[PDB]
């Protein structure tokens, strides 16, 4: 019982709080893409790929958190 | 102020104001107005006389 | 009811002091050192007027001045050393006259101007605008209570502040700490009273602008 | 699209004038167009043809040498 | 009892705290869209699709948090 | 008792902390609307609808948190 | 006892932490109003109503938190 | 004992953490007032009243937190 | 014992975490004062009093937190 | 049991919360890369390598957190 | 034992978390000093004293936190 | 058992949450390096060494956190 | 046992979370140094000493946190 209870509490802790960092970080990047393209429209095809790379790297940090969450829930 | 002392304290405020208006505002407002009318007056006279 | 009745007696005494001091020093002298200050009060009070200006100008003008005067009474207790059962429920009493008078005040503009002849209509297409009654109703109730909540909250915050600084100062055998606190707390107090007159002016300029 | 009070001018020569209620032009630092109701401001723009809708739906690309408009 | 209590605490933890990251991040993006369009109105049809992409990617991080919350409540 | 205590603690956790993200995010958007309109007043009818869309999307993240809170309190 | 203790802890949790989001968010909006009016004084009557709308929407997120707090204390 | 212990822990939680939001938010507003007046000194009497309104609205969110704290300590 | 332990934990909670908000907020204001005076040196005697007012209002939010801390320690 | 429960709670704590710092930090860097390239397109091959270095250094801080998480789960 | 354990936990809580606010706030001020002096070098002797005042006021908020920490450890 | 459980919980706490500060801080610095070099490319060899110094000082704060984590896990 | 367990938990709490404030604050300062020198290269020998002073004052706040951590671990 105590070990199972600890798994469910641990899953909640690791899943939610760390994933806030990309929720913010993915948005920071898209705000930079929008502001950069608004200031200089000709630079769109140069910086759009940078935005995708950057969003995926930020999204990988939560996917790590989610991975630990799923291990705690199902492993 | 378990009961009623707060009541006395507050009434003293309300009446305090009424007494100001009836008496002070007659003494205060009018007594103070002298400098307004005065400075205003000497200045006004100056301006008009200079202009004409 | 010494700790209680004695308290209401205390605050009552302060308010009387306000009343009489007004007409008495007002007939005289002031004079000039005095006159010029009276100019700060009345005229700064006029600049403050514009903004709300004409509606309560006698009514609110006289009031706010009296509010600085009566408000200084707490400074008197702070000024004392610088034991109670005047100023505890005398301070509660001031919070009651002020906050209670504020709840009264929403009504006083209500009847004084519509405002309240129109305030019954507050729901309005505004409760239709905004079509839900929960929004408009929760809003207005939160307003009437909120005026009392704010003004009373300030009053009690002030009185409590007095009590606390008093505690820190009095309990400690070492004087220096009590002094530094009390001086800083003193600047705090003056700021607080002016802030109170400003708060009256804020609720009032509200009233002129409110609805 | 003609605006209210607008002119393209040098002391030497006024390039255009009168109102233009739309102007496509590339600001030196950013995207530029004209449309009423924006607030007063100053800028310079890189050279190039500026395609501007003017009165009675006249519109034309006007080569800029660039400069402060 | 202890396992059930742990589920309800874990559901609260993972649901609320992580979802703050998109509450902020969705807003960051729309602020960039509004500021970019105010500075350069002609760039509106270019950056509006970027804002939608970006809002959905930020919103997916909480939806992960919410998913763990619902698993804890109902799975 | 333990399960009921866990519900009330969980309700407090999920309700308050996550809702901070929109309290901030709704404000971020309105600050962008005010600054964008101050810089370019003619863009008001274009960006006001964007602000409403964006505020509602940010407000939906807390409404998720509040939903979990109410489930814990009353479900 | 345990249920009552959980109510008082839960009330503290939901009341304080979530209300930080509007304490910040109401201020963000007024800072935008002040900066927008300083940059362009003629736009004051246009953006002041926006500031009020926006402050009230940000303040509603804590009022939700406070509501859960009061339910835990008194319901 | 357990209920009394829960009151004192709950009072600490609701008092301190939520009040951080105005500690920051009151400062955000005064920074906007200072920067707006530095950029345009003639706008001082227009924006000073806005700063006071805004500071009081931000300060009300902690006063809510403090209210719950005092209820837990003394009610 | 349990009540005394709860007092000492509660004192730590309310003292430290809330006081972070002014540690940041007092600094935000002084940064605005320094940047405003650097941009426009003639506005120094106008904005210095604003900075003092604003610092004291931000510092009052922690002093509330500290007050609850001291009540828990000594009351 | 108690030691095993502590491992699973500790794994959740160290995995999720610390990894938020790079989720934000990786995004901060890519936003700087996008804004720098939008302002000056010729500086792209100079600053892109800086962005990669910087992203990897920020990502190493969570990888430390994740390492402690995995030690707690599996060591 | 329980009271002593509570003292040591409370000391950790009040010491570390609140002191983060000046760690950030002292830095915010020095960043404003550096940026203000870089923009306008002649304003250095005017704003350096402001930076010192401001750093000391921000540092006083943690010193309050540290004071409570030391009381819990040694009083 | 209780001491061992406390070690594993303490290791998670000290490892993850503090390391977020450099995850953000290392990124803040590299964003300043990228933006400074984009604005003025000739200043690259002057500010790159500053960025390295600054990244290492920010990274030392987590390495302190990680050190305490490893002491708790293995000492 | 309970006192020893409390020491190890308290050490983790005070060490990690507070040290995040300088991890961020040391970086804020170096970002200001880099941006100030990029904007005005001639001001480098004036502002570099300011950056060192400021970094050390920000680093002292965590060193306080670390000090409490070490007291809890070894005193």
């Amino acid at each position: 019982n105590l070990n199972m209870d600890l798994l469910y509490m641990a899953a909640a802790v690791m899943m939610g709080l760390a994933a806030i960092g990309a929720a913010i970080g993915i948005g920071i990047l898209g705000g930079k893409f929008l502001e950069g393209a608004a200031r200089q429209p000709d630079l769109i095809p140069l910086l759009r790929t940078q935005f995708f790379i950057v969003m995926g790297l930020v999204d990988a940090i939560p996917m790590i958190a989610v991975g630990l969450g799923l291990y705690v829930m199902f492993a | 102020n378990l009961n009623a002392t707060i009541l006395g304290q507050a009434i003293a405020f309300v009446l305090f104001v009424l007494f100001a208006m009836k008496y002070v505002w007659p003494p205060l407002m009018a007594a103070i107005e002298k400098r307004q009318k005065e400075i205003a007056d000497g200045l006004a006279s100056a301006e008009r006389a200079h202009k004409d | 009811m010494f700790f209680s009745v004695v308290l209401g007696l205390l605050f009552l005494v302060l308010f009387r002091s306000v009343a009489k001091k007004a007409t008495s020093g007002v007939p005289g002298k002031f004079q000039t050192a005095i006159e010029l200050v009276i100019g700060f009060v009345n005229g700064s009070v006029k600049d403050m007027y514009h903004g709300k200006s004409k509606l309560i100008a006698p009514l609110a003008l006289t009031i706010f001045v009296w509010v600085f005067l009566m408000n200084l009474m707490d400074l008197l207790p702070i000024d004392l050393l610088p034991r109670v059962v005047p100023s505890a429920d005398v301070n509660v009493t001031l919070s009651m006259a002020l906050g209670v008078f504020i709840l009264i005040l929403f009504y006083s503009i209500k009847m004084k101007g519509i405002g309240g002849f129109t305030k019954e209509l507050t729901l309005q297409p505004f409760n239709h605008w905004a079509f839900i009654p929960v929004n408009l109703i929760l809003e207005g109730v939160s307003l009437l209570s909120k005026p009392v909540s704010l003004g009373l909250r300030l009053f009690g915050n002030m009185y409590a502040g007095e009590l606390i600084f008093i505690l820190i100062a009095g309990l400690l055998p070492w004087w220096s700490q009590w002094i530094l606190n009390v001086p800083w707390a003193i600047f705090h107090i003056l700021i607080i009273t002016l802030q109170a007159f400003i708060f009256m002016v804020l609720t009032i300029v509200y009233l002129s602008m409110a609805s | 699209a003609m605006t209210y009070h607008l002119d393209v001018v040098s002391a030497e020569q006024q390039m255009f004038s009168g109102l233009v209620e739309k102007i496509q032009v590339t600001g030196s630092e950013g995207e530029l167009g004209i449309y009423p109701g924006h607030a007063p401001l100053l800028t310079a723009i890189k050279p190039g043809m500026i395609r501007i809708v003017k009165q009675h739906g006249h519109e034309e690309f006007i080569y800029l040498s660039g400069g402060i408009l």
